């Protein structure tokens, strides 16, 4: 919701896809985080991309 | 959250090594010897004369 918000105030447009499927976070090469697990737990610190 | 560092004893830098070097003193202009180149002209004239 807030990087939709975001990006209209940049004038990109929103996320949007179509099809049967979700949305998560994933890293470079495309593996997706576990959707159980906290950030700590996983290996996520300051200044890391996703 | 940040990953912990902790500062070891520094790593030997490498080492600068002073030099003191006096200069080579330059050579000197050999002085103005002088051949008596007259009398050696006169010489072949008169052996010739003979």
């Amino acid at each position: 919701k807030v990087v939709n918000s975001r990006l209209r105030e940049l004038g990109e447009a929103p996320l949007e896809a179509t099809g049967r499927g979700r949305w998560a976070l994933c890293l470079v090469d495309g593996a997706p985080l576990r959707a159980t697990q906290s950030l700590t737990e996983q290996d996520v610190y300051d200044g890391d991309r996703l | 959250m940040k990953r912990g560092f902790a500062r070891p004893t520094p790593e030997k830098p490498p080492v600068i090594k002073p030099e003191n070097i006096v200069l080579s003193t330059p050579l000197s202009i050999p002085p103005p010897e002088g051949k008596p180149w007259w009398l050696i002209v006169v010489g072949v004239v008169v052996v010739g004369l003979l």
